[PDB]
């Protein structure tokens, strides 16, 4: 993907994280667990919902075929009529299939972007107080309990305390 | 101790296509193409379609004796006509501006039939021997029930001068016809007068028909022809007929009570006795999808037709192996 | 000490839509849809439109006496005709291939009128009593000024054999007509000859008209009908008329001096006495926008029509709250 | 946004920067101030200008309606004509509205991209000679006067001198 | 020691356009627009086109004597007709429903000519003096070879009653005509009978033509006119002719052996003696490109037409200066 | 470009790298040389190939003009016919030219993305064992022979050994 996170430096997803699209997994003396990041997840849900409705609505007004009859010495206009009706179906078929293709690609890269921005968000908090392992994980120099882990998810990781 | 950032995976096998990659497995998707139908012709919004079965529009409107089902039809949501209905013009001929009339029916939801010229009222002409073997009813020779095939009484066909004033506050579909005989001997046998005509007038119409004689192939066992014409008579306007031969008089004229969205659907299918809000010639549709791929010609509240076999939007993200 | 990287914000409230988000406030934008007009019908590039007012194209070209304004009209940028103009065919009838002729006017910017058959020149026929109450002028009965309604002189209607050679180096729009009387008694009263015809010939045209008699409803106080026909006579070609009754002769024929881009605009609106370079039936347009949403049918140098209410491009970036 | 800078790790824009789209704000003993980055700004101006003209020109040739008249027994071709003219208006209306929607989204992400690339440009110069605060700001270990600040905007920040 | 990450560059000068930037030099690209042709009219898939040269479709089918090349033509891939072919209707006239017939030829790949009425078989009428100076062959006056211009024998034109049964298991294109004389004196001179007609009947056809007299301009040295009509006679159906004057009888009728994809191409160009699988009026196409910009009207296995001058896809990346 | 690598922090391409689109250049005591990264290159080749075929196929079914003749008093339908045929050519011409424009832009940004992801991949391996120079190059604190260079291209750079 364009942003290098999904199937990239983060090699795979988490079957164990069910309550969100993006989130954190911690492991310390007390235990381990998955916690979904609500903000980034809800933002993704909104973006995709609008996109689907935006797509639906743009296609909502489009060509409609109508039945028209012609006799045996009106073959030219019968044929003109057929080509007209068929021609618009090809145009609208093309529009639909292309839009899906183009926007599907953008949707997957959108998800990739959201993961990367969340990863960088954490990276920018921790700074040189943890080791950037290279796999999506940050390994702490200090012992980091469940409140410490929560401060990272909070956005409230107190860098000066653990420095 | 460590904290990791990661993303959702699941047991989904749904795939989507993109420009650069096809069959990409995702965690969530949304199909937007309706691919199915019930396979039946059905009532639209409760309102039943006019199913002509083996009768055509011409046969119904001219009152072909095989189309006795369709005398005084109730209002219809849409009309269903086969591709090659057998019960069309029992007596060979042409229907003048048939396609233009058929197009007029796309704006019509209900006709009410009324009598403008009584069959009895032809006191100076013979009216009850205007039949042919080409239109049979219950074994006996019959004819288009809505029009009167007039012939001479006691070897004289006197000039006809009839007028009808449209006193109803509706448009009125009037139908009449001319007969084209095989030879000059049959012309005289039927109407006596060798040279004949039919003049029809309204505020707009200024017509004068003459019979064209020719040796023709037998169609439905007859080499004679009938050429049927029509007009819309506006309210408070009179139609005037004058003829000294070969005239097919109007007994009944259809009254256009309701004008709405309608369509003449082309389908071999019959009647499912089902209800729908979106109908196709292939069957009915019941979905919330924005698209379908069943058939272009639909009637009612329908999703948009596309030729695609598949339209699936990725909602989730790339799912992991 | 510190250095920061950042981006512009401002007091803008302009919003734009995107796929995933609507009403996004941006710092700069560019509207590309022209939404306004002056509400007036106007001169195009200085050149005035031919405003027929309540006259139709037929009335103007046949020289209906109510269309005296439009005798010898100057050249026009475009033509303006109402939806249902009252001054159409004063005497009831049909205009043959009227729509095809109207289409021909879309390629025409100027007619010059000329006399081909003088009204005096009918020395063997009566030419000055060819009037009706249906076309009144200043209280008296009149007629289409461009054509002569010919009648018998001293109870004889001799055969007419008239030819005109197109010596101008232009195409020539010729108009003529046939009269359809009410009954055989009126036929004889007007033209005497019971059976009549009109034969018109050119290099291409091979026509022979016959009057059709019928009882018709009174339109404009008359149940008689006039059927008008036309042709384009090419240079160095002659048109030939032969008739023993019911003939409406051409006095004048319009000469096609200029062929350019024109259009017959349909509008109830009158004249603003304004100038423009892009005109619609709703009004005129003066903008540099690439699009507008006023009306599809335009004439001149115009932006493209779309049905949108709104087209705004983001130029700047997401503006901050 | 896709690139995480605008309304992201840089929480908001600067009312105080009027002479450009992207730039720097410095603060030291001598004072503080906004300086627009000309290169990245002019590059954005060019990209957006071309885009607007590209959009205009692609739509410049498109369907034009023409008036055509039909009598009372030419209703089929009158209706064919209407559907043809209307059908093309829906196609061209759809094209215009979709293009604006798609390219508007790309325009905002373009701006987001330009800010991020400018931020990284500075980050790559400063290296470990300043603290990455996480908000778009870099806090220097050494005292950085107005010439020092200018060298960063220059592209000429002499890392080996302050290391 | 150091390791760097970097990308490919090369000596390419190929450029591509994007939304924000034009003329971007890239390392690799792919042109997808075919811009060239051989400039010749050519055999399609081995099968030669029917090149009418200066003859029209009417001239070929009526058997104009200048179109002797096109007697018993072999099967064709497509047809090539000039814009204004000189050898059209040698004798002035009209071809009834010519465009509809031309459209029928788009579904036809081969005609086989057959004789239905022998020229000798007119024992009661004169058949060999039906010629004009307007259709000359080898210096002498001739006529459309496929039809017989019948005249009176010893000052009598007796009624014609001729019927042909289509015993072939094919559709049959039948052609006939009516002659329109200059005046009543020529009518009697040619056919004697003052009032004449032609009645043609089939299972569907019910026609009766009458000659229309008019003073007409000389076209090809003649002011008389010929009006040609046609029908498709289905197998096992009979066509019936009856006429007492002015009849152009069918000698030959074309038999429709093969129905396939064909087209009437409009081109001034002649014959390159080349072979192709995609043909245009401008020339032939031989490419694997998905697009071309030569000419919209093509026949065969062709890329799609677009109006573009240039379509180039970037495959590689931005190339360095 | 959107991702800031091509013509960005990596100022220019390499004429000397002929066997791939993206790769590495090393320089040490033993020598220097170009080595193409096969994985990222083959992935780019696949993405572009599919894209070209996807584009071709979407255009493969599109309007075809047919010759139709009309007489002198059929000018309205002749004109309707012309506008219909011309109208579809403008629609399909527009589709083709726009798709090329839009997808060309995406193709160049795709390449920019692939270079950046490859650069980050290496960055994440090396961590604080090398100097991030700012130009696409990493300068090692330890001596890095051809096997050491190979481990970086491998993906197998043993950080704990050189730390
Ligand atoms: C061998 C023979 O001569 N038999 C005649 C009948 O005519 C022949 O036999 C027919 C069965 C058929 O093979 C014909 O081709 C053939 O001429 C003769 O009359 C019949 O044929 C005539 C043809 O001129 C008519 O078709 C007639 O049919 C009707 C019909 O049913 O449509 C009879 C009907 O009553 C008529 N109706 C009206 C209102 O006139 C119509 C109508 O005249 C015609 O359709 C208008 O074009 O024709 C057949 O009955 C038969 C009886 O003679 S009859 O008095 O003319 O009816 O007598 C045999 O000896
Ligand atoms: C009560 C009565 O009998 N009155 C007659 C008039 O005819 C009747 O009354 C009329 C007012 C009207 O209601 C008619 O329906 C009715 O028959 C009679 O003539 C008038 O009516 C006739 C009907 O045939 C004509 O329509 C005529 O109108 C004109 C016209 O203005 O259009 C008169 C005009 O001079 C004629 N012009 C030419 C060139 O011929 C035309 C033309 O003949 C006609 O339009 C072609 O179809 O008709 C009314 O004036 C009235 C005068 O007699 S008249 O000499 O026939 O004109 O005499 C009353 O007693
Ligand atoms: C100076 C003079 O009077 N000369 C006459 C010839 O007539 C002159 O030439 C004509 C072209 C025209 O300009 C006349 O006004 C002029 O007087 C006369 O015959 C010719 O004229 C007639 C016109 O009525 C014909 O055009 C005829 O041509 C043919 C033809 O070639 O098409 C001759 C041909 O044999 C005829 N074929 C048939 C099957 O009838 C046709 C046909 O009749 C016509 O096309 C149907 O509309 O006409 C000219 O030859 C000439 C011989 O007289 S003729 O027997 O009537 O032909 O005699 C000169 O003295
Ligand atoms: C993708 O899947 C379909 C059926 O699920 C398969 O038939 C098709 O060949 C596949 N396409 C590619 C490019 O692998
Ligand atoms: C009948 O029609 C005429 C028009 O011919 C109209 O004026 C009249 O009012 C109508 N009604 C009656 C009851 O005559
Ligand atoms: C966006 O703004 C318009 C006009 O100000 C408003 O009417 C509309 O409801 C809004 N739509 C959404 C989705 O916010
Ligand atoms: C008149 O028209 C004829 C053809 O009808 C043409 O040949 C002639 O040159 C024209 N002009 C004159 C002055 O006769
Ligand atoms: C791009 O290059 C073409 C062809 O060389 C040239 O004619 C055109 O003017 C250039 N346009 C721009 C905007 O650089
Ligand atoms: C000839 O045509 C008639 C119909 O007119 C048909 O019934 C007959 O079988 C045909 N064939 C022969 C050999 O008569
Ligand atoms: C987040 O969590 C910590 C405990 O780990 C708590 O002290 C702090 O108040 C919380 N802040 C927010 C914004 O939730
Ligand atoms: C930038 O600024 C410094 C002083 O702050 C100056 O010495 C240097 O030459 C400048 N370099 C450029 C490229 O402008
Ligand atoms: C990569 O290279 C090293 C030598 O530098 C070698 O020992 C190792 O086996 C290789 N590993 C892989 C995965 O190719």
């Amino acid at each position: 993907g364009l942003f290098g996170a999904i199937a990239g430096f983060i090699e795979g997803g988490w079957q164990g994280m069910v309550d969100g699209w993006y989130g954190y997994h911690h492991s310390n003396e007390q235990g381990s667990g998955y916690a979904a990041d609500k903000e980034s997840t809800q933002k993704a849900i909104d973006g995709v919902t609008n996109k689907v409705n935006s797509i639906i609505d743009k296609m909502n007004t489009q060509f409609e075929a109508v039945g028209r009859e012609f006799n045996n010495l009106e073959r030219r206009i019968e044929n003109l009529n057929k080509k007209m009706e068929d021609g618009f179906l090809d145009v609208w078929t093309y529009n639909a299939e292309l839009l899906v293709l183009m926007e599907n690609e953008r949707t997957l890269d959108f998800h990739d972007s959201n993961v990367k921005n969340l990863y960088d968000k954490v990276r920018l908090q921790l700074r040189d107080n943890a080791k950037e392992l290279g796999n999506g994980c940050f390994e702490f120099y200090h012992k980091c309990d469940n409140e410490c882990m929560e401060s990272v998810r909070n956005g409230t990781y107190d860098y000066p305390q653990y420095s | 101790d460590q904290i990791c950032i990661g993303y959702h995976a699941n047991n989904s096998t749904e795939q989507v296509d993109t420009i650069m990659e096809k069959n990409v497995t995702v965690t969530h998707a949304q199909d937007i193409l309706e691919k199915t139908h019930n396979g039946k012709l059905c009532d639209l919004d409760g309102v039943k379609p006019l199913i002509l079965r083996d009768c055509s529009v011409a046969g119904w409107l001219l009152g072909n004796p095989m189309c006795d089902e369709f005398i005084n039809v109730p209002e219809w949501s849409y009309i269903v006509e086969k591709a090659n209905p057998v019960n069309d013009l029992c007596y060979p001929g042409d229907f003048n501006d048939y396609e233009e009339l058929k197009h007029l029916l796309s704006r019509i939801n209900h006709f009410e039939k009324i009598q403008i010229i009584p069959k009895s009222s032809w006191s100076s002409h013979e009216a009850s021997l205007g039949v042919s073997s080409a239109c049979p009813y219950q074994g006996k020779s019959s004819f288009f029930r809505n029009v009167v095939w007039l012939i001479k009484k006691n070897s004289t066909y006197p000039t006809i001068k009839r007028s009808y004033n449209n006193t109803n506050q509706e448009d009125l579909l009037v139908l009449w016809g001319i007969h084209h005989p095989n030879d000059a001997a049959e012309q005289t046998k039927l109407y006596q007068n060798p040279t004949t005509y039919i003049s029809v007038g309204t505020s707009t119409l200024n017509q004068r028909l003459v019979p064209r004689i020719a040796t023709r192939s037998k169609v439905n066992g007859q080499s004679g022809r009938m050429e049927f014409f029509w007009t819309i008579l506006k309210p408070n306007d009179a139609i005037n007929f004058e003829s000294n031969g070969n005239f097919i008089a109007p007994e009944y004229a259809y009254k256009i009570v309701k004008k709405g969205d309608s369509t003449i659907m082309k389908s071999e299918l019959e009647y499912g006795n089902c209800n729908t809000k979106c109908q196709t010639p292939m069957g009915a549709i019941n979905s919330s999808m924005p698209f379908h791929n069943i058939h272009p010609l639909t009637i009612g509240e329908c999703p948009k037709y596309v030729k695609s076999n598949r339209l699936v939007l990725a909602t989730g993200l790339r799912n992991s192996p």
